[PDB]
């Protein structure tokens, strides 16, 4: 506040109360595999190179 | 009025300007109106007719 002259208004006295929020956004991404990929990958036959 | 003046002198930084073996200083008063409700009496309406 900034003190005023003689005859002038006055300022009052001020309280200002905000509030505020959040936001939200998710993402994603899918990858894939094949059947024969994960049969090698999980077993295995008579040895061979 | 000068003898009255007081005696102990602060160091404080500001910009000058030369303007012909004359310094002065410049300034702007935007810290004091900042926020409040009194407006600056630097800012001014002029008419013409």
């Amino acid at each position: 506040r900034v003190a005023s002259g003689a005859g002038l208004p006055t300022s009052r006295q001020t309280t200002i109360m905000v509030t505020k929020y959040s936001e939200k956004s998710p993402i994603t991404i899918p990858f894939e595999l094949s059947a024969a990929c994960l049969t090698y990958l999980r077993e295995t036959f008579e040895g061979t190179i | 009025l000068s003898q009255a003046g007081a005696h102990s002198l602060t160091p404080l930084s500001m910009d000058v300007i030369r303007l012909g073996e004359k310094t002065v200083i410049m300034e702007n008063l935007r810290r004091v109106y900042k926020n409040t409700d009194t407006k600056d009496p630097l800012e001014r309406n002029v008419d013409l007719t």
